[PDB]
Formats: structure tokens, C-alpha cells, sequence
RNA sequence: GGCGCUGCUGCAGUUGAAACGCCCGUAGUUGGCCCCCCGCCGCCACGAGGAAACGGGAGCGCUCCAGGCAGGUUGGACCCGCCGCGUGGGACCGCGGCGGGCCCGGCGCGCCGCGGCAGCCCCGAGGAGAGCGGGCGGGGGCACCGGUACCGGCCGGGGACGGGUGAAACAGGAUGAUCCCGCCGAGACCGCCGGCCGCGCAGGCGCCUGCCAAGACCGCCUCUGUCAAUCAAGGGCGAAGGCCGGGGGCUAGAAGGCGAUCAGACACCACCGUAUUCCCGGCCGUAAACGGUGCCGCCCCGCGGCCGGCGCGCGUCCCGCCGGCCGCCCAGGGAAACCGGGAGGCUCCGGGCUCUGGGGGGAGUAUGGCCGCAAGGCUGAAACUUGAAGGCAUUG
């Protein structure tokens, strides 16, 4: 029948579904422990540091631009990332000493789009949300 | 790649394994049940001469011998030599000589 | 039947009939056929050639007919039953002779592999005899041994 | 080898149906086999039949009427409590209004209805409609 | 490339790390 | 045309196989021979492939064949 | 949750990812039919006993409401812990000498055969194993043995080229080749017949004669009495190439050498040739080891061919039965190609058992372990990367 069947076989049931349940991605990337080890943010929203340069970066094969990005180091582990900074004319609030608060992209650890190898994104800077900031709500000192 | 033939290009039926033999043009190993197999039988004068050996023979009540030989090709040799021909994908199945 | 050990699917058997009663013609009695039965035991006639000779001479279709018993029953009735039952006496004869002929033929796979196909089937109904108490239960069939067991 | 006899004989039945036969042979018999046969014909789902004896396991004849659409076993027979009857009902049956689920309880073989009409469960063994 | 030698260059490779790991 | 399997007609049913007839049989049967220089009668299986001897021959008189056998000059009944 | 993309209900495994090369076999899982009205499990029902809050739920206008337990003789009813305990049922699923009198309230314990009992065997599977008869077949092992051919040598003859290719060149020849005929040696091989023939567990299997053990099928009024199915661990066999130690050595021929071709040719084509190819004793354990289709069991419109055994009929045939190998094909199935002796009887989904898969890469890699003389084999990740890869089919 493909499956085993029989009144007192329910361990064995069991037993294949626990050996099997490993071959999915989605599970074993959300189980395993390899991917909480790896995962730069240690399994958190969002994480701060500081930005320790200011870099562009090409776009992929069918679009044609400069994505404006930052390196940051972070606080809680010191591993090196690089996010990315949407809304026009935002690259301008970013010097090259400025806590910044940096969240995902979405996908949850994959990169979007077109932007290779970027999954983090800033939000905050030196304490001012970013997009506030160019909705022009907020301004920075100086 | 779908399955092309029934027989999968060969006649073999119940075994496991056949004999190998030799293609008569090219020298190639091809299975035994695969190898395309004709038989011939001719006489050993051209027949454009046929009755000139016979008019100048001493013997009387003579006839004239004959050679007969089995002909096996490989299907490549047999397809470039023209003793077969590809065929439609209705006329494939027709086993008519 | 020829399907425990390979893939033959035969299906050649022997039906008996509906009606469980004596024949017409039969004159003899159960006390004048246990009378043959015994006298072909003790002749060396083993079970299954004492209803062929029954059958084809003295024209008696199936013995519980006109007894009301089995042939081994009779004889174990009558203290005649041998020590171990026939079928496996003749796997272990044939395991016998296998070996005696791979003693000269060291290169005969073949009868290697029948070789072990016989002796499977020789434990597996060892087994099943030991545990209905139709034999000791410190029965066992060994190889080096079997040979001289048949004399006895 | 053989193991569900009652499996086998559904299966038959389903077969000749399907073809338009007037009658079918199915062996062996079993006590159970002519039990589910006499809930079927009760219900008027088959006609007559005949278990013919054959010193061994016997032969059954079946006369078939055309009203069967479809019938199966349930293996294993797991049992159900008297409250589970309904998650079954509307599992295997076609409505809620005709088909017949038959257990077996402590009180005889029985369709569903009768056991929640003496509100009380047993095993499943199979159903048809 | 054909399996049949990407299969052949592999073996090759995994040969050379055994030698060079055989050394100390 | 109308048949009920419950009720077969026997010449049909004895061309199947012994085995998927509605009810099993036998196949073979007894019979009676005379012994060529004997006024008695001896009754013989007919699917035999053992020794049968005369009362008074010690000839074997049976041919085993792999079906129902032969005799070696002897003439024939049925019951 | 979507997601039947984790599938017990309820997935997929011919070709999309996926049936171990094959046979044996322990644990495990599963196991035909039959006696009813006893015992012991399971199972169903009803009880007893233990906590409230939460969750349901009877009644009530905090103005409604999330609430709360209120209130105008009252009320806060009831249900919900559990593989244990008690009562009942008993379909389904298993497992299993007696009386009387001594004797006396019972039970044991022995004592008398005392004359009371029908004293103490379902059946014989279109399960299986054993038997006897009969044919059947490139099934296996050992010894022996014929035939031409390829190669090599020798005698005689005769006298200019022979070989090789698409065309040529290197090899050969007045030391007489090539060619013709006779004689000799050695080692392989087994043609035509040779097949929609046949055999074996698969890998595989074809000269003569002799010996040896086996096998499936058929036939049967022979014997036994469930002795079975599938199988982690474990055991055995396993094309070719390859390895260790001996032997042999014709042919072909990895490597190597050499003549052409070509821009180049270290390749395809020509020529020479080492290991190897063959025998013996071991090792290795893999193939598109394919029907790309696991094993056992049931039902299933028909028309044909061939192989083995048996039976009836006429006068070799002819009609059946069982077992095997094939072709076509209604229904049904399917993404289709196609299958149809199943890939049917399946969203109208449940006969039993074992194995495998879960987008494409990275990768069958790193690492550890076991096995191997080695070459290997078996077991086998993660970081990271990517929007498709793939199947079958249509037109150009
Ligand atoms: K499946
Ligand atoms: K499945
Ligand atoms: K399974
Ligand atoms: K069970
Ligand atoms: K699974
Ligand atoms: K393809
Ligand atoms: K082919
Ligand atoms: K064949
Ligand atoms: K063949
Ligand atoms: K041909
Ligand atoms: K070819
Ligand atoms: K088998
Ligand atoms: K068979
Ligand atoms: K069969
Ligand atoms: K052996
Ligand atoms: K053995
Ligand atoms: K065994
Ligand atoms: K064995
Ligand atoms: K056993
Ligand atoms: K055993
Ligand atoms: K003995
Ligand atoms: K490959
Ligand atoms: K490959
Ligand atoms: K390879
Ligand atoms: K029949
Ligand atoms: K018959
Ligand atoms: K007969
Ligand atoms: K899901
Ligand atoms: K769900
Ligand atoms: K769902
Ligand atoms: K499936
Ligand atoms: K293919
Ligand atoms: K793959
Ligand atoms: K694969
Ligand atoms: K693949
Ligand atoms: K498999
Ligand atoms: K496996
Ligand atoms: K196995
Ligand atoms: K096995
Ligand atoms: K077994
Ligand atoms: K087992
Ligand atoms: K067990
Ligand atoms: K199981
Ligand atoms: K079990
Ligand atoms: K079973
Ligand atoms: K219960
Ligand atoms: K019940
Ligand atoms: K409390
Ligand atoms: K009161
Ligand atoms: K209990
Ligand atoms: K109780
Ligand atoms: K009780
Ligand atoms: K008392
Ligand atoms: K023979
Ligand atoms: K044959
Ligand atoms: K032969
Ligand atoms: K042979
Ligand atoms: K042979
Ligand atoms: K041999
Ligand atoms: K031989
Ligand atoms: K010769
Ligand atoms: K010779
Ligand atoms: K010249
Ligand atoms: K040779
Ligand atoms: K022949
Ligand atoms: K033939
Ligand atoms: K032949
Ligand atoms: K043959
Ligand atoms: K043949
Ligand atoms: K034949
Ligand atoms: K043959
Ligand atoms: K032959
Ligand atoms: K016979
Ligand atoms: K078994
Ligand atoms: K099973
Ligand atoms: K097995
Ligand atoms: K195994
Ligand atoms: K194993
Ligand atoms: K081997
Ligand atoms: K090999
Ligand atoms: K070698
Ligand atoms: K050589
Ligand atoms: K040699
Ligand atoms: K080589
Ligand atoms: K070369
Ligand atoms: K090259
Ligand atoms: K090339
Ligand atoms: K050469
Ligand atoms: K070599
Ligand atoms: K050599
Ligand atoms: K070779
Ligand atoms: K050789
Ligand atoms: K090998
Ligand atoms: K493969
Ligand atoms: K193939
Ligand atoms: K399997
Ligand atoms: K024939
Ligand atoms: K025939
Ligand atoms: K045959
Ligand atoms: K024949
Ligand atoms: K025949
Ligand atoms: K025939
Ligand atoms: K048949
Ligand atoms: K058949
Ligand atoms: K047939
Ligand atoms: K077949
Ligand atoms: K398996
Ligand atoms: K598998
Ligand atoms: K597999
Ligand atoms: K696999
Ligand atoms: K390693
Ligand atoms: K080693
Ligand atoms: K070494
Ligand atoms: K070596
Ligand atoms: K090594
Ligand atoms: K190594
Ligand atoms: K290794
Ligand atoms: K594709
Ligand atoms: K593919
Ligand atoms: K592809
Ligand atoms: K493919
Ligand atoms: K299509
Ligand atoms: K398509
Ligand atoms: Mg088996
Ligand atoms: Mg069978
Ligand atoms: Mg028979
Ligand atoms: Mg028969
Ligand atoms: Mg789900
Ligand atoms: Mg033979
Ligand atoms: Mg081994
Ligand atoms: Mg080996
Ligand atoms: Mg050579
Ligand atoms: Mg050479
Ligand atoms: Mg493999
Ligand atoms: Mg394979
Ligand atoms: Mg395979
Ligand atoms: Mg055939
Ligand atoms: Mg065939
Ligand atoms: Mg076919
Ligand atoms: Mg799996
Ligand atoms: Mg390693
Ligand atoms: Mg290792
Ligand atoms: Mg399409």
C-alpha cells in the first residue's frame, strides 16, 4: 500500500514521519540550528551599529544603476554587514560615525531584487527614523 | 527522450543476455537479436555472361553453381547503404518485407 | 505449490471427492486393511508409497474411508510411526546427497545454491515440529553430522 | 497470500455490476461475508443468494439488480466511540440521508442508524451505497 | 562537461588531497 | 441464452478444470479387467503408476505414462 | 493558516526527484476457513473518586459593551482530569478426563474400577511442504574430443611487384616475396542451422563422447496438517575492466612508436606493438546490473502466434485444461507519450510487507566511521548561491 498499515504499527508511523519531516527546506532551515548559529542578527527584528563606510553598488543583468549602501559594524557581535538605503537623497544623513538601526529586507534572509547581496536595510540613524527624515517630520542637528 | 519502440529496437524476449556478432562493413560488435540479417543467393558468373560460360563448356548437362551468404549490418551501415529506410511514425509499425 | 523458493506459480494437485463414504465393491473391513497397512510398514514401505500401493492394487480410493483414521495415525496407533516424520527425512536425505556430490566439485555454484535452499527449508520445519511437540526439544540439524543420523 | 476474504468479494460484486452480469461467484464464504450479504439485501440492495457447501471453504452465488453504487471494507476495523459515528458519516457516504457504514458491537453486526439508536459504538468493517 | 569525466576529474582531485594530507 | 450458475450443465462444467468447477472432484475412476488366460476380474485404478500383477502372472500388466495408463494385453470394462 | 509542498484521515516513485543487481534470512509487522452458550485479555457503554481559574453552558438590562455573580420568596444549575478502579455486553481480535462412593460443612489428599458417560481425531485451502509417474530444456560441474580459419615454420613450382586507402605514404620483395600445392606447431573459437525458440535466482547460457548431482511444469481418489507473506541486522552469488600469486601466449589490442590529413591533430584513417584478452587459487562488489516499472494475493471485453504436459473427439488433424513467452486491443486510466497479463478495479481515496523522494546548485563534496593490497566501495553535511531547472506534446 506504500505505506504500512496494521493495528500496531503506530511507531513505525511515528518513525517515518520524524526521519522524513528533515528532508523539507523550510523545516530544516527553521529547526536545524545552523541558520540561528549563522544569522548575523542572532534571531532578532533588527540590530544597531555603527557605519564604518559609504559605498555604491551595481545593480544585476537587466536593470542599469548605483544602489546607494553602507557598511556597518555591529554592536552585539561585531560581524560585518552591508544595508541598503531607499528614498531618494537618503545617503545624505549617513556620516561615517552614526548609530544606525538596520532591519530586514524581507524574505527573510534572501536577497530582493536586484541589489546583489544585500538582506539588511537601515531604518534608523543617530537616533532619527529615516524615513521621517525625508518626509521632512524631522531634521538632524548638524 | 520518450519510448520510441515496443521491442526497444531489438527482438529480445525472455533472457537475459545474446551472442555477439561482427557488422560485414564496418567490423563493429552488435548484439545478435539487433543486427540487421539478410540472406542472398546469387550465381557465382554475372548473369551478362551467364550464357557464354555456358555455350563454351565441355560438360554436358552442366549447371551453373550458386553462393549463398548472410548478409548482417549494423543499423548505421544499414541506414547509410540504404537497406533500410527511416519511416513514418505509422509506417514504423508495418513488418511487411 | 513450487513457490516458497522460486517464482513458479503451479497449481498441480490432487482433489478427493465430495462424498465421504466406502466404494460400492468394497468387501474389506477396517481390522483387514490396518492388516496390510502395518504388514507394508514393516516391510520398510514409507507412509506415502503405503497409499500408493493401496490405491493401485487393492482398489481403495482414500484409506479414512474405510477406517476412519490416517495411515501415520494407524501406525502410530499400533507403535509403527517412525522417529522423525518423512517429508523432513527426505529434505535431509537430498541435503545429504548434495554434500557427498560437492565433495568432489568444489567449483559447482550451482548446487551450492540449492544447497542452501534445502537446508532453509530443513530448519524452518524442524522448527515448527519441535514446537508442537512432535520431536525433542534438543533437536537440531548439523550439517557434519547428518550423515550418520539416516542410519538411525 | 490471502488475508481479507471480504475484500475480495466486494471487489468482485463492484466488477460484475459494472459489466451488467445478472449473478456472480465468490469464494470462499465466511460467517462475516454472510452477514455484510444479509444487511445488504435487507436494505434491498441485492437479491438472493446461495452458499453452495463444498467440504472446505464454500462458494457463494449472488443474484444483482443494479442498485449498487459502490462498496468497500475499512481496514483496519478501528473502533469508534458512539459519538465519532458522525465524523464518519460525513467522511465515507455520499449524503447524510442514504448509505449504510456497518459495525460490528457487543450487540451483533449492525448499520450505523440502529447504533445510534441504541446509542453505542463498536468497530468499523465496512459500508456501502 | 560529460559526467563520465567531470566523475574522472574528481577522483583525480580527491586522489591529490590524500597525498597531500599523507604528508604530515 | 439463459444460464443460471447455480444449476450448470454438467457436459460444459466437466471440460473446466477439476479445480474451478462449482463443487471439486476427482478426475479418475476404477475399472474392471480380465486377465487374458483367466476367467476372473481384477479392478484397477486408472491413473495407475505402480505394479499390477495377475493372480496368477508374474507379469506386470500396467504401463505408467504419465496419465492414465496402458496394459499389456488385457481387455476392458468400466465399473 | 495558506500546504493533500510531510500526507493517520491524505502525497509521489515507466519517462518530471524517487523500487536496493539478485537470492536466503533473525528481530519486527502481517496471517485462510471452521465449534458457542466457559475463563483471561483488548474493545463498547454506564458508574465511583479526585481543583479551582480557563473553556463551554442555565438564569440575571454593570444605561449598551468587554465584564461580573448578581439580585427582588431567591440564585451562583450542569459539563469538561483518567491506557488505573467497579457493573454490564460479548459480535470482532487472540490464547487455553470426567463422574460417583470412602467422606465428614466445603476445598485439597490418597483411596477403591465401582458401571455412570457416545469417554478422548472438524475439515483436508484453485495456502504450503513431501511423494510417485512422464516427458522437457544453449540450466550447472568434471573429463575427454572434432573442424576449418588466423599466425608461424618447411619442400617443390614459377618469375616482378605485393600490401594498404576515399586517395595515398610507412612496413614487405632477385637473401625469389605476393600466388599455387603438400607437411608440421601452438593457442584461441564453436559458423550456416540460430528464432516476437528454450533454460537459469540474477550475472548469464551453443563442438564430440562419458560420468555426476539438480530443477520447474504437468498428471494423480498418494502423505502431513498451517508448518505461511514480507523482511533492519546477518549470510551467499554477482558482466566487463582492475589487483595479488602461478601458467600459457594464436588473435585482437589500452600505453608507446610510426605514415598521412590539417592553420594545428598530441584525434578520427593506415601500419607495428606492451599490459590485457585464455587456465588455476584468491581479492574487489560496481554497469543505461533496464521492463529506467519491488514482493505475495483477488477480479478483469475480446481476437490471434509460439513452447511444455495432459484429456475428449472423429479419420495427422480438431476442441478444450493447466503452466510459460509474445502481438493487437473495447472499457477504464493518465499531463501526455502511452498502459491495458496494468500504468485498470482510486479525490466514489483504507488487502499485507519492505525500500526511496520532497525547487535548481553547492555535492555525493568536506569531515568522521567501517570494509579493501590498491584502485575503491558503503555511510554522508553545512556555510553560501539562485528564479527557475525539468516532463510530455504543437507550429515554424
Ligand atoms: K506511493
Ligand atoms: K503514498
Ligand atoms: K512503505
Ligand atoms: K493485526
Ligand atoms: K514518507
Ligand atoms: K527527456
Ligand atoms: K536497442
Ligand atoms: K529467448
Ligand atoms: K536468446
Ligand atoms: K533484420
Ligand atoms: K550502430
Ligand atoms: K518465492
Ligand atoms: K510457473
Ligand atoms: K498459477
Ligand atoms: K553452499
Ligand atoms: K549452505
Ligand atoms: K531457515
Ligand atoms: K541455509
Ligand atoms: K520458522
Ligand atoms: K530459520
Ligand atoms: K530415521
Ligand atoms: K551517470
Ligand atoms: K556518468
Ligand atoms: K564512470
Ligand atoms: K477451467
Ligand atoms: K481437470
Ligand atoms: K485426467
Ligand atoms: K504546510
Ligand atoms: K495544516
Ligand atoms: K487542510
Ligand atoms: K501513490
Ligand atoms: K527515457
Ligand atoms: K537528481
Ligand atoms: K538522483
Ligand atoms: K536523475
Ligand atoms: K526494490
Ligand atoms: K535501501
Ligand atoms: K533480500
Ligand atoms: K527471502
Ligand atoms: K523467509
Ligand atoms: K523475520
Ligand atoms: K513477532
Ligand atoms: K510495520
Ligand atoms: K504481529
Ligand atoms: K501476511
Ligand atoms: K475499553
Ligand atoms: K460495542
Ligand atoms: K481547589
Ligand atoms: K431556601
Ligand atoms: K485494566
Ligand atoms: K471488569
Ligand atoms: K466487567
Ligand atoms: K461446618
Ligand atoms: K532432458
Ligand atoms: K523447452
Ligand atoms: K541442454
Ligand atoms: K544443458
Ligand atoms: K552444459
Ligand atoms: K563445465
Ligand atoms: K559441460
Ligand atoms: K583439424
Ligand atoms: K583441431
Ligand atoms: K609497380
Ligand atoms: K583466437
Ligand atoms: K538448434
Ligand atoms: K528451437
Ligand atoms: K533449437
Ligand atoms: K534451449
Ligand atoms: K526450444
Ligand atoms: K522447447
Ligand atoms: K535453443
Ligand atoms: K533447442
Ligand atoms: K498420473
Ligand atoms: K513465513
Ligand atoms: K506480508
Ligand atoms: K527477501
Ligand atoms: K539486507
Ligand atoms: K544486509
Ligand atoms: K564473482
Ligand atoms: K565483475
Ligand atoms: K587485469
Ligand atoms: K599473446
Ligand atoms: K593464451
Ligand atoms: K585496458
Ligand atoms: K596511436
Ligand atoms: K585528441
Ligand atoms: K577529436
Ligand atoms: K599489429
Ligand atoms: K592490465
Ligand atoms: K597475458
Ligand atoms: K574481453
Ligand atoms: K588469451
Ligand atoms: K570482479
Ligand atoms: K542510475
Ligand atoms: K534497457
Ligand atoms: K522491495
Ligand atoms: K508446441
Ligand atoms: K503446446
Ligand atoms: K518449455
Ligand atoms: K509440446
Ligand atoms: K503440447
Ligand atoms: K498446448
Ligand atoms: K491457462
Ligand atoms: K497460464
Ligand atoms: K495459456
Ligand atoms: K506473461
Ligand atoms: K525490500
Ligand atoms: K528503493
Ligand atoms: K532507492
Ligand atoms: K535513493
Ligand atoms: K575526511
Ligand atoms: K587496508
Ligand atoms: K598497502
Ligand atoms: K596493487
Ligand atoms: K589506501
Ligand atoms: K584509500
Ligand atoms: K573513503
Ligand atoms: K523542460
Ligand atoms: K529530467
Ligand atoms: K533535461
Ligand atoms: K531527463
Ligand atoms: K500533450
Ligand atoms: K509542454
Ligand atoms: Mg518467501
Ligand atoms: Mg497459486
Ligand atoms: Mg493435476
Ligand atoms: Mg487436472
Ligand atoms: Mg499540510
Ligand atoms: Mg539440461
Ligand atoms: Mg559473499
Ligand atoms: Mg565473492
Ligand atoms: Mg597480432
Ligand atoms: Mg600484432
Ligand atoms: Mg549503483
Ligand atoms: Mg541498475
Ligand atoms: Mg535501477
Ligand atoms: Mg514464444
Ligand atoms: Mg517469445
Ligand atoms: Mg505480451
Ligand atoms: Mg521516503
Ligand atoms: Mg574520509
Ligand atoms: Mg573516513
Ligand atoms: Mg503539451
Amino acid at each position: 500500500m506504500s505505506k504500512t498499515s496494521g493495528l500496531y504499527t503506530a511507531r513505525k508511523l511515528r518513525t517515518v514521519r520524524r526521519v522524513n519531516r528533515w528532508a523539507d527546506k523550510k523545516y530544516r532551515k527553521a529547526h536545524l540550528g545552523t541558520w540561528l548559529k549563522a544569522n548575523p542578527l542572532e534571531g532578532a527584528c533588527m540590530a544597531r551599529g555603527i557605519v564604518t563606510q559609504k559605498i555604491g553598488i551595481s545593480a544585476k543583468q537587466p536593470n542599469s544603476a548605483v544602489r546607494k549602501a553602507v557598511r556597518v559594524q555591529l554592536t552585539k557581535n561585531s560581524k560585518k554587514i552591508t544595508a541598503f538605503v531607499p528614498r531618494d537623497g537618503s545617503i545624505t544623513y549617513i556620516d561615517n560615525n552614526d548609530e544606525v538601526l538596520v532591519a530586514g529586507f524581507g524574505r527573510a534572509g534572501r536577497a530582493v531584487g536586484d541589489i546583489p547581496g544585500c538582506r539588511f536595510k537601515v531604518i534608523k540613524v543617530a537616533g532619527i527614523g529615516l524615513l521621517a527624515l525625508f518626509l521632512r517630520k524631522r531634521e538632524k542637528r548638524a | 527522450m520518450p519510448v520510441k519502440r515496443r521491442n526497444n529496437g531489438r527482438s529480445k524476449y525472455n533472457c537475459g543476455h545474446t551472442n555477439i556478432v561482427r557488422c560485414q562493413n564496418c567490423h563493429r560488435c552488435v548484439p545478435k537479436d539487433k543486427v540487421i540479417k539478410r540472406f542472398t543467393i546469387r550465381n557465382i558468373v554475372d548473369n551478362t555472361i551467364a550464357d557464354d560460360v555456358l555455350n563454351a563448356c565441355v560438360i554436358q548437362g552442366f549447371a551453373i553453381p550458386k553462393l549463398y551468404n548472410k548478409v548482417q549490418y549494423c543499423v548505421s551501415c544499414s541506414i547509410h547503404n540504404h537497406i533500410v529506410r527511416v519511416r513514418s511514425r505509422e509506417d514504423r509499425k508495418i513488418r511487411t518485407p | 505449490m513450487g513457490r516458497m523458493h522460486s517464482k513458479g506459480k503451479g497449481i498441480s494437485r490432487s482433489a478427493i471427492p465430495y462424498t465421504r463414504a466406502p466404494a460400492p465393491w468394497n468387501k474389506y473391513t477396517p481390522e483387514d486393511v490396518c492388516e496390510q497397512i502395518c504388514k507394508l510398514a514393516k516391510k520398510g514401505t514409507p507412509p506415502s508409497r503405503i497409499g500408493l500401493i493401496l490405491r493401485d492394487q487393492f482398489a481403495i480410493g482414500q484409506v479414512k474411508n474405510v477406517t476412519g483414521s490416517k495411515i501415520v495415525r494407524i501406525l502410530k496407533a499400533k507403535g509403527l510411526a517412525p522417529e522423525i516424520p518423512e517429508d523432513l527425512y527426505c529434505m535431509i536425505k537430498k541435503a545429504v546427497a548434495i554434500r557427498k556430490h560437492l565433495e568432489r566439485s568444489r567449483r559447482d555454484k550451482d548446487s551450492k545454491f540449492r544447497l542452501i535452499l534445502v537446508e532453509s527449508r530443513i530448519h524452518r520445519l524442524a522448527r515448527y515440529y519441535r514446537q508442537a511437540r512432535r520431536l525433542p526439544p534438543t533437536f537440531r540439524y548439523k550439517s557434519d553430522q547428518a550423515a550418520a543420523l539416516l542410519a538411525t | 497470500v490471502r488475508i481479507n476474504v471480504l475484500r475480495d468479494a466486494l471487489k468482485s460484486i463492484c466488477n460484475a455490476q459494472r459489466i451488467g452480469k445478472k449473478q456472480v461467484i465468490v469464494r470462499p464464504s465466511s460467517k462475516v461475508i454472510i452477514e455484510f450479504l444479509q444487511l445488504m439485501q435487507k436494505n434491498g440492495y441485492i437479491s438472493d443468494f446461495a452458499v453452495v457447501d463444498n467440504h472446505r471453504s464454500n462458494r457463494i452465488v449472488v443474484n444483482l439488480i443494479g442498485r449498487l453504487n459502490k462498496a468497500g471494507v475499512i481496514s483496519p476495523r478501528f473502533d469508534i466511540p458512539a459519538n465519532d459515528i458522525e465524523k464518519w458519516v460525513v467522511n465515507l457516504l455520499p449524503s447524510r440521508l442514504f448509505g449504510h457504514i456497518i459495525l460490528t458491537t457487543s450487540q451483533g453486526i449492525m448499520d450505523h442508524i440502529e447504533a445510534q439508536h441504541r446509542q453505542i459504538g463498536g468497530k468499523v468493517i465496512g459500508y456501502f451505497y | 562537461m560529460r559526467a563520465k569525466w567531470a566523475k574522472k576529474r574528481m577522483r583525480k582531485l580527491k586522489r591529490k588531497r590524500r597525498h597531500m594530507k599523507a604528508r604530515s | 441464452m439463459n444460464v443460471d450458475l447455480l444449476y450448470p450443465d454438467p457436459v460444459e462444467e466437466q471440460r473446466k478444470h477439476k479445480l474451478k468447477r462449482l463443487v471439486q472432484g476427482p478426475n479418475s475412476y476404477f475399472l474392471e479387467i480380465k486377465c487374458a488366460g483367466c476367467q476372473d476380474i481384477v479392478v484397477v485404478y486408472s491413473h495407475a503408476n505402480t505394479p499390477v500383477f495377475c493372480p496368477g502372472c508374474t507379469s506386470q500388466i500396467s504401463i505408467p505414462t504419465g496419465g492414465k495408463c496402458a496394459f499389456t494385453s488385457q481387455v476392458e470394462r468400466y465399473r
